[PDB]
């Protein structure tokens, strides 16, 4: 099987850049039968360029493909709004067709830190007896920031979920919130429920948290 | 113009088989080879299988050879997927493609389908709650947490559309019940929560719930 | 290459 190595997997870069983006096999692809695709949230993918450096009707003259053998590479000579977008190489040089991990072309914008929130659960939500309680880290960049909840201080593992939301279209901001679920009577057993967050524009933690009942 | 058209999303259970048909319509079907890949969480694209049509020849990719099948109706320009033996790491989007041409074939995938979700799970249809994240505590955030549905997808809006600007709502997450959450937030003026009515619309189609919740300060 | 074969479909096709 030939395996293709996309790295790096994610790249940030400022509108009207150009990308290099890298494809390299682990032998070689036969008659540079390389291809690479582009695919944004919610939509199925499109391709790009075939045959390595061959490029469809239709298909931006801003991308081309290079390379032979095992080391290929897609340009986009000035990137616009809508390539921000994940890029994926795909090789058919054999007769198993293998793709790439792809590499998500980022905005690079200025670095924010997370605005922290929390939320006690509802009054709704108790009587059915469950509580949610809620961590937002909103409107943050770059993406990586991580949460964890402490209740009465103490750690907690296992009983929270966590999403990220898509680089927000227009100030290119990410946002993350995590949910820890126990039974009310779970709940209700402790005091103070705190999440701690820390990210690259923080110079040290920042916890949020509450007391029950208050 | 070539067109490929999918069937509709699936819920199966483990060790189930599911089918999923790709129509096409436009260029040749006969002599173009129609693949299919999927894109499931975690691992990209994958390259599964494809069938040219008039040889009736397929051709497996290593990790899906003994559990797929995949079949070309030349009457109808159908292609058709079976996956067995289900397991939860097979939930994922299914999309047939279909080589360009220049016509000459380029071997390439030119022409995709919408791609069909198929989840693989033993969870029963159901409906969310959903439930007010208050603002507490110059900007409040507020929102809600629409808890325990299955399946996929809901749709949350804001304000009947008319509020969108600093919304986010979350990706899915899949509970140890098998059920999904999903939370939709929004960060709003403090001086406007004496004011101005937020209201979050929660659209789950699969069990029919259409609720408009009132997110007020406790 | 299987995914040679449609080219060769297409080149007897044509000659044919
Ligand atoms: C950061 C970190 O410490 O680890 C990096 C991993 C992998 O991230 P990636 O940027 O190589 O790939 C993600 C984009 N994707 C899926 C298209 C390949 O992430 C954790
Ligand atoms: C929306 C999908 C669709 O319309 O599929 C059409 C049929 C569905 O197959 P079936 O449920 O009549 O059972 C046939 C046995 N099986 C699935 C093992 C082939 O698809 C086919 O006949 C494909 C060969
Ligand atoms: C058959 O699947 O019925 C069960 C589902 C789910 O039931 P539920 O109690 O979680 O939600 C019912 C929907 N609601 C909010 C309108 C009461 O019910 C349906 O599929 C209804 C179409």
């Amino acid at each position: 099987e030939i395996v293709l190595t996309q790295s790096p997997g994610t790249q940030s870069l400022s509108p009207g850049e150009r990308a290099t983006l890298s494809c390299r096999a682990s032998q070689s692809v036969g008659n540079n039968k390389l291809a690479w695709y582009q695919q944004r949230p919610g939509q199925a993918p499109r391709l790009l360029i075939y045959g390595a450096s061959s490029r469809p009707s239709g298909v931006a003259d801003r991308f081309s493909g290079s390379g032979s053998g095992t080391d290929f590479t897609l340009t986009i000579s000035r990137l616009e709004p809508e390539d921000f977008a994940v890029y994926y190489c795909q090789q058919y040089g054999q007769s198993l067709s293998t793709f790439g991990q792809g590499t998500k072309v980022e905005v690079k914008r200025t670095v924010a830190a997370p605005s922290v929130f929390i939320f006690p659960p509802s009054d709704e939500q108790l009587k059915s007896g469950t509580a949610s309680v809620v961590c937002l880290l909103n409107n943050f960049y770059p993406r990586e920031a991580k949460v964890q909840w402490k209740v009465d201080n103490a750690l907690q593992s296992g009983n929270s979920q966590e999403s990220v939301t898509e680089q927000d279209s227009k100030d290119s901001t990410y946002s993350l919130s995590s949910t820890l679920t126990l039974s009310k009577a779970d709940y209700e057993k402790h005091k103070v429920y705190a999440c701690e967050v820390t990210h690259q524009g923080l110079s040290s933690p920042v916890t949020k948290s509450f007391n029950r009942g208050e | 113009q070539v067109q490929l058209v999918q069937s509709g999303a699936e819920v199966k259970r483990p060790g189930s088989s599911v089918t999923v048909s790709c129509k096409a319509s436009g260029g040749s079907f006969s002599t173009y080879a129609l693949s299919w890949v999927r894109q499931a969480p975690g691992r990209g694209l994958e390259w599964m299988g494809g069938v040219i049509p008039l040889l009736t020849i397929t051709n497996y990719a290593p990790r899906f050879q003994g559990r797929i099948t995949i079949t070309a109706d030349r009457s109808t320009s159908t292609a058709y997927l079976e996956l067995n033996s289900l397991r939860p790491e097979d939930t994922a989007v299914y999309y047939c493609a279909r080589e360009g041409t220049t016509g000459k074939p380029i071997g390439a995938f030119a022409h995709w389908g919408q791609g069909t979700l198929v989840t693989v799970s033993s969870a029963s249809t159901k409906g969310p709650s959903v439930f007010p994240l208050a603002p507490s505590s110059g900007t409040a955030a507020l929102g809600c947490l629409v808890k325990d549905y299955f399946p996929e997808p809901v749709t949350v809006s804001w304000n009947s559309g008319a509020l969108t600007s600093g919304v986010h709502t979350f990706p899915a997450v899949l509970q140890s019940s098998g059920l999904y959450s999903l939370s939709s937030v929004v960060t709003v003026p403090s001086s406007s929560l004496g004011t101005q009515t937020y209201i979050c619309n929660v659209n789950h189609k699969p069990s029919n719930t259409k609720v408009d919740k009132k997110v007020e300060p406790k | 290459n299987w995914w040679d074969i449609t080219n060769w479909l297409w080149y007897i096709k044509k000659k044919k």
